[PDB]
């Protein structure tokens, strides 16, 4: 909802050579907000362009405590690139 | 810091080094604060 997106939000924007990248929210959010001002992970903020229309806002990030954990669903924010990034994180960093 | 990892291989003499990489590997940051284990500082462990 518009209460979730707030400034320093993180949230996953689909891209060709990652799925999903993690992105900053600099910017406070809008309700029905055409583009919003990101925080890219490669350090260059990016003014990515929402759809109003058919688009809907990209998948808020889980908080990274709840990064690790055995199951998957009990990360709060439920979502495709969210189960990516728990398991990419078992698989290498958890071994 | 690799200078507490050198400490803790010193202290860490009962136990060997598999169940040492083992509960590194999955230790858990229960609160905020705490971080995961860094991949650079189990390098160190197993190199040490």
């Amino acid at each position: 909802a518009s209460e979730l997106y707030t400034k320093f939000a993180r949230v996953w924007i689909p891209d060709p050579e990652e799925v999903w990248k993690s992105a900053e929210l600099l910017k406070d959010y809008k309700p029905g907000d055409k583009v919003l001002l990101l925080h890219l992970e490669e350090g260059k903020d990016l003014e990515y362009r929402l759809d109003p229309k058919t688009g809907e806002l990209p998948h808020l990030r889980n908080p990274d405590i709840l990064v690790g954990e055995n199951d998957l669903t009990a990360l709060s924010y439920l979502h495709e690139p969210a189960v990516l990034h728990n398991l990419r994180v078992r698989f290498i960093d958890s071994k | 810091t690799d200078d507490d990892a050198e400490a803790i291989c010193s202290m860490c003499n009962a136990l060997t080094t598999a169940q040492i990489v083992k509960v590194l590997n999955l230790y858990t940051p229960v609160n905020e604060f705490e971080e995961r284990v860094s991949v650079s500082f189990i390098r160190t462990i197993q190199m040490r």
